[PDB]
């Protein structure tokens, strides 16, 4: 059983191995990438036991053509004709710092996915030296839920979450979102006895589950004790809940 | 690519003659100055004098030219001490960093014209010590070149195939007649 | 002593060759934290510029075998590389960059990298044993979710 | 603003700065056999520039361009001035062209206006027309429209062509760096070369326009020129420009004679050197019309009436006309590079001399803005 | 001149506004007029009655190493090596 | 005339010239005959026909293409 | 920490100053015949301020054994350009006469390359 988009590209003695993290899916899973030439090649799982356990997704490892096609390789700028033309990097930059001195105090930037710290930090930086106090970020969250840590963080160990006894699903998908969490999910319901509830609509997690319901009303209910599932978290001897 | 023409074909075409420059050129004092090329591409083309030089084992190879097999002395070609008295600098072997100014200073020393010959591996490119600090990456980095023997060891077939490719380019080197139209 | 004949550039020397001998046969107090980077004759460009990582290196997935694993080893940092023109190539103007060194602990690197003045810092850690048991008992079990559906 | 025209990732820089890199300029250059050709060539080669060298003569001139570039940066190419196949053949594929043709004197197949002004043309208008998006063809200082001579009748013929040609290039192709240099000094040039031949001087004695008194010139140095070249190559806005392209320091022609022979070891009272008038000598100039008249090629030392206009002109720099400094690059003094230069060409080098035998002479004095105006009054 | 714009078996080819098409004006570009896919589906596929056939390039040592290929699945069967095709009826 | 040189002689000649083989390609029926086997070139350095390298990897890296 | 190494030609950190100021008198006394020996484009000012940035640049060491691996191979120098021993090609690689310099700020290193 072969990699068929690495179909013969190179050879493993030849391979310069780089340790590196995927950044596709938010487990932030440790990877080895194959670089012969100058020149990606395929991604291969590098053990950790806290955060993979030498296991890869296959949208983090089958996605190494990604970085061949549609890439950005110059300058762009929108010239006033309507076409967006490519141009040199101190014209684009000129014609940037134009359009921010013409801003004159409206700025605001917004973050994406594949950003790393470095370049966030960079961008605030420049944001809150310019005068302007609102950064963005795509992927929406709560209001107030910035300054503690636990209301935006897996707090439970992902090599913990093997440990777990029974576990709640609150309107997500793991074999989808995070799938070596959703690993270790079964590793806990093979060795552990874990069960687990899920809300929301019927979705397969590649084990045995209930689904309580799609309301979340319910959500409360399992807040307030009167449903099952509640006298199961309490009975239980290392409970979570995990919400999408 | 074309390959060499069939016999009926070869029958077919006349003799290409001793000039590479054609038989006439439409002019007297054109064709006058091309046979005084001739002539001089002839006495120079004849007993082009190559350096005692000899790097490192591709000299042994220069050897089996001077050895009773293959004769260099046949054609012209004899070896002389001094780079005033030489037509040729046969850089064969390894050229390295201690050997970058020494190469650069006996070739400069010696007289125009002058024709480089690169016997072997590492004088056309670093060879199997390509990647080591000390190996200069061929000799064309210091000293033109204007025939590359390929072989590692050449056979001495193949230094004087180096040597004959060399004596046509010397036949085919025009002087007179690039003065003429300059 | 031996009533021989003496040994006479010691004996015609003067007091101050005698002394200049034997305080170089003895033993000086020198600190450990010694740089060597002046002594190694690195450019200064690639002493403040490239920073070094001391790694055990990854194991290969498809390959279960752990004896290239057993050491550790420094290696420095990715600089450009590029497509010649000519023939395509991927040329490099990066000395450092095919250079790995083998080492026995991190320590020992770390020391090494402080001799040698470079910028150093360690991935990761040694990596801890899990007690894992395996039998084949739980392969076949009454009223176990490990029953295994293969075989 | 500035839009990239390749689009290509073999085509865009790469690399760092050294010979096998690629620093995404394509360059072919004219007159790549002459004296300024080859610190041309050498210092696009030190940046990876692949350049296509056409040639007009034999192999052997312009084989020794291949050390300056790398494998595959180096193009040789045959042309000639009167065919404009060859020259379209060339610069087919070339973002840069300079032009560094030129002649000092007349050639019976190539006038002044065959070289400095329709060859000129040639190449400007078949490089605008296959899409060279520079063109950095070179000049002189004194570029006038009616030169008056100094000296000999028939002289500064090469000014106006080369002003001529410069107006022409100008009118042709809109947007050409034209660069404007003095005598450039340099090893393999003619500035030192023609005052250190035999052929020059008469009997140990050296024959000078108003004894060197009225003529004041700025030499520049060829790296200086090159690297000039350089940095109008890799700056867009040098597009459409004059460049002035003079030393640091103003001279006149008497004192650097005198400092020239100061430098070779050849005094007043050991070598018998001396400088008088080369008005009151008619020998001279019959010396120098016989060695243009019976040399087949080059004269011999350099010398022809053509060169004794050049040096009887003084240098003049026009206000407004932006210099070297405009371009970025630093300029040499005569007193770094000229005691080196003047090494080979010094007298008695048979002599194992020591540390304290010969004195190291005295820099020559500099001529001002008030001096200048004092003596030129 | 047709060998500067041709292109090879691997599917290259220099554009017209590249600079690298400048190094074919003195010396021509070599491509191989015997493509190897062309000359390998000219072959026609063999036809065969066991369940399993060997190959081994047609000359004994002189070939690639001897593989057993599997003809019970229906259609043209590819040797890895050789690129010979079988077939079982 | 004046130009004949070693690479001349074709592929199955080259044997017997060079005493590798002491059977003549009139007799020697082992040697084999393609369709594809092209026939024999000199050596064209120096010469307007000559060989120069290019890459035969197209290029690896699309870019964006925004129309 | 302490350790008890052999010395290499001083014991304490004035004779390796002695050293050091040795080699600096020595290398006074050799540029001027260097200079007229060599052929090289350097006036023997300019040497002479090669000098005082070749010893500036190794100034910030205080560590004896690595002064002295420095006189040492300075001493070696010397040896090589007291005999001439070299060609004009090295001499001059002091200065580095043949790589052109690369701006410091972060806006052209930015649109030059990435190094
Ligand atoms: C007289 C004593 C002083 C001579 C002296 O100092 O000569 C310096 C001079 C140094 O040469 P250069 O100026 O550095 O090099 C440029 C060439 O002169 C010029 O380079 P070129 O290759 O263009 O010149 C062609 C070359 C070659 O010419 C030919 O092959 C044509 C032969 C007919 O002819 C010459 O160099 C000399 C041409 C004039 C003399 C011959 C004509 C006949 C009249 C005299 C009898 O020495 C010679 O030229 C030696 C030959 C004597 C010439 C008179
Ligand atoms: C009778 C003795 C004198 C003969 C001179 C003959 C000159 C013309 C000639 O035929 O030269 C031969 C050769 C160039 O002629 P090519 O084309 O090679 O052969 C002719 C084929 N029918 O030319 C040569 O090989 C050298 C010619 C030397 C000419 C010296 C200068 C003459 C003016
Ligand atoms: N002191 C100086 O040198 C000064 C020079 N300039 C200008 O700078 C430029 C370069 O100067 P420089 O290097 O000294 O001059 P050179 O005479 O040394 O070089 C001129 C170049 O042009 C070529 N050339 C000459 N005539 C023709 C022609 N008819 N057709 C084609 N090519 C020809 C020569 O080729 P080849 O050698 O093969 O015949 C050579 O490569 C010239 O334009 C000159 O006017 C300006 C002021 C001072
Ligand atoms: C003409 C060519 C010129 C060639 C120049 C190159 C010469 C070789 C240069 C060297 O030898 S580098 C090694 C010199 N050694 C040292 O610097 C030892 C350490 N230096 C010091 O400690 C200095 O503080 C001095 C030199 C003691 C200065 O301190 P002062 O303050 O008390
Ligand atoms: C061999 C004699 C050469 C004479 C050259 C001219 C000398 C002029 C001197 C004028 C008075 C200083
Ligand atoms: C060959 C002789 C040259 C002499 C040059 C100097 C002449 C000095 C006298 C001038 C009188 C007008
Ligand atoms: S090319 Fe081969 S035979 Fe010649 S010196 Fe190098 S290793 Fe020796
Ligand atoms: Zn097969």
């Amino acid at each position: 059983l072969t990699n068929k988009p690495y179909s013969f590209v190179a050879r493993p003695w030849e391979i310069r191995k780089v340790s590196s993290i995927d950044v596709l899916d938010a487990v932030g899973s440790n990877i080895v990438v194959s670089t012969r030439t100058n020149e990606v090649l395929r991604i291969l799982p590098r053990e950790n036991e806290d955060v993979n356990e030498e296991w890869l997704a296959d949208k983090s490892r089958f996605a190494c053509d990604g970085l061949k096609r549609q890439r950005l390789v110059a300058p762009m700028v929108r010239m006033p004709n309507g076409e967006l033309q490519a141009v040199e990097w101190e014209g684009a930059l000129i014609a940037v710092a134009k359009a921010i001195k013409a801003a004159g105090g409206q700025i605001a930037g917004i973050s994406g996915q594949l950003a790393d710290l470095e370049a966030q930090v960079a961008l605030k930086d420049l944001l809150n030296r310019l005068g302007s106090e609102v950064v963005a970020t795509e992927q929406g969250f709560i209001a107030g839920g910035t300054d503690n840590r636990a209301n935006y963080l897996l707090n439970s160990t992902i090599a913990g979450l093997e440990e777990a006894d029974a576990v709640l699903l609150v309107g997500t998908n793991p074999r989808y979102e995070a799938p070596l969490v959703n690993t270790r999910l079964r590793k806990a319901y093979v060795h552990n006895e874990l069960q687990i509830a899920s809300i929301g609509p019927k979705i397969d997690l590649s084990y045995d589950h209930e689904n309580l319901g799609a309301d979340a009303a319910l959500v409360k209910d399992v807040c307030s004790g009167a449903h099952a599932f509640s006298k199961v978290l309490e009975g239980a001897k290392k409970p979570a809940i995990i919400i999408g | 690519q074309q390959t060499l023409p069939v016999a009926e074909v070869a029958q077919n075409l006349p003799k290409k003659g001793y000039s590479p420059f054609g038989t006439k050129q439409s002019s007297v004092a054109e064709w006058s100055l091309a046979r005084l090329d001739d002539l001089l591409n002839w006495g120079r083309k004849g007993s082009i004098w190559p350096l005692t030089f000899g790097l490192a084992c591709c000299a042994v190879e220069m050897m089996h030219i001077a050895a009773p097999r293959y004769d260099m002395d046949r054609y012209g070609v004899v070896f002389r001490a001094s780079p005033r008295q030489a037509d040729v600098i046969i850089v064969a072997g390894t050229l390295t960093n201690k050997m970058a100014p020494a190469l650069r200073k006996v070739y400069d020393q010696m007289p125009e014209p002058r024709w480089v010959i690169s016997m072997g591996s590492c004088a056309n490119g670093g060879g199997y010590y390509h990647y080591s600090y000390s190996v200069v990456r061929g000799c064309d980095r210091i000293i033109p070149v204007d025939i590359y023997v390929p072989g590692c060891p050449p056979t001495a077939e193949a230094l004087m195939y180096g040597v004959l490719q060399l004596q046509k380019k010397v036949k085919r080197m025009k002087t007179l007649q690039m003065w003429y139209r300059k | 002593t031996d009533g021989g004949p003496l040994d006479p550039k010691t004996a015609l020397a003067r007091p101050e060759e005698l002394e200049q001998r034997n305080k170089l046969s003895g033993k000086i107090t020198v600190p450990t934290a010694v740089n060597l980077s002046p002594i190694s004759g690195v450019p200064e460009e690639h002493i403040r510029e490239r920073r070094v990582r001391i790694h055990i290196p990854p194991k290969n997935a498809m390959q279960s075998g752990t004896d290239n694993v057993n050491t550790w080893q420094i290696e420095f940092d990715n600089r450009e590389r590029w497509e010649n023109p000519l023939m395509g190539w991927a040329s490099s103007g990066d000395p450092l960059s095919n250079m790995n060194v083998q080492f026995g602990s991190p320590e020992e690197a770390i020391t090494f990298c402080e001799r040698n003045g470079w910028r150093w810092y360690v991935d990761g850690a040694a990596k801890p044993k899990k007690e894992r048991v395996k039998n084949y008992g739980i392969n076949f079990a009454w009223n176990k979710r490990t029953r295994v559906s293969t075989k | 603003p500035r839009p990239l025209k390749t689009t290509n990732p073999a085509a865009m820089k790469r690399g760092t700065g050294g010979r096998s890199s690629f620093n995404g300029i394509v360059a072919t250059v004219f007159g790549a056999t002459g004296f300024v050709g080859r610190y041309v060539c050498n210092k696009l080669g030190k940046s990876g520039t692949q350049m296509i060298l056409p040639y007009r003569g034999d192999d052997s001139d312009v084989i020794r361009l291949k050390v300056t570039g790398d494998l595959g940066q180096v193009l040789f190419h045959f042309y000639n001035l009167e065919d404009p196949a060859s020259i379209r053949d060339a610069v087919k594929h070339s973002n840069v062209v300079i032009n560094l043709v030129g002649r000092d004197f007349e050639t019976k197949n190539f006038k002044f206006k065959d070289v400095h002004v329709n060859g000129a043309e040639r190449i400007a208008r078949i490089a605008r027309e296959a899409g060279v998006e520079r063109l950095i063809h070179l000049s002189s200082l004194n570029v006038e429209a009616n030169p008056k001579d100094l000296y000999v009748k028939g002289g500064s013929e090469w000014l106006k062509s080369k002003y001529e040609g410069e107006l022409r290039v100008r009118d042709a192709f809109p947007n050409a760096t034209i660069i404007r240099p003095a005598d450039i000094y340099g090893s393999e040039d003619r500035f030192l070369r023609y005052y250190a031949h035999i052929w020059r001087r008469q009997f140990r004695s050296m024959p000078l326009w108003h004894k060197g008194e009225k003529t004041v010139k700025q030499p520049v140095y060829v790296s200086d020129v090159a690297q000039a070249i350089i940095n109008a190559a890799k700056d867009p806005d040098s597009a459409g420009r004059i460049y002035q392209a003079v030393g640091p320091k103003r001279y006149q022609l008497s004192e650097l004679v005198d400092w020239f022979h100061r430098l070779m070891r050849k005094d007043q009272k050991r070598w018998g050197y001396m400088r008088y008038d080369m008005r009151w000598d008619p020998t001279f100039l019959l010396k120098a019309k016989l060695n243009s008249f019976i040399c087949p090629g080059t004269p011999i030392g350099g010398l022809h009436p053509a060169r004794i206009e050049r040096e009887a002109v003084t240098d003049k720099v026009l206000t407004g006309v932006p210099t070297l400094e405009d371009l970025g690059v630093t300029l040499t003094t005569m007193e770094q590079q000229v005691p080196w230069e003047l090494r080979p060409y010094r007298a008695a080098l048979y002599y194992d001399a020591e540390l304290g035998e010969f004195e190291t002479p005295s820099p020559p004095k500099c001529i001002e803005a008030r001096d200048e105006l004092r003596l030129f009054a | 001149r047709g060998d500067i714009e041709k292109v090879t078996h691997t599917g290259q080819v220099f554009d017209k506004e590249d600079y690298r098409n400048a190094r074919f004006v003195n010396a021509k570009r070599y491509v191989n007029e015997n493509w190897g896919i062309k000359l390998i589906e000219e072959v026609p596929p063999k036809e065969c009655t066991e369940r399993v056939v060997f190959c081994d390039g047609g000359d004994g040592p002189l070939g690639h190493p001897k593989v057993y290929i599997n003809l019970d699945k229906p259609g043209n069967h590819i040797c890895g090596y050789c690129g010979l095709r079988f077939v079982k009826k | 005339n004046m130009d004949y040189d070693g690479s001349m002689i074709p592929a199955e000649w080259y044997g017997w010239m060079h005493y590798k083989t002491d059977l003549p390609p009139i007799r020697d029926g082992c040697r084999p005959k393609y369709k594809w086997i092209a026939d024999h070139s000199e050596n064209l350095s120096g010469t307007k026909e000559a060989y120069y390298p290019y890459s035969t990897t197209p290029n690896k890296v699309e870019a964006w293409e925004p129309k | 920490a302490v350790q008890q190494v052999r010395p290499i030609l001083s014991v304490d950190r004035e004779e390796a100053r002695k050293r050091a100021l040795n080699l600096y008198k020595a290398w006074y006394r050799q540029i001027p015949y260097i200079v007229m020996d060599y052929d090289i484009p350097m006036t023997v000012e300019q040497c002479r301020d090669k000098l005082r940035e070749e010893f500036v640049k190794h100034r910030n060491v205080t560590d004896i054994r690595v002064i002295d691996m420095l006189v040492i191979k300075g001493q070696m120098e010397l040896k090589e350009s007291v005999e001439i021993w070299k060609q004009k090609g090295h001499i001059m690689r002091y200065w580095k006469e043949s790589q052109d310099p690369k701006p410091t700020d972060f806006l052209s290193k930015f649109i030059q390359g990435v190094n």
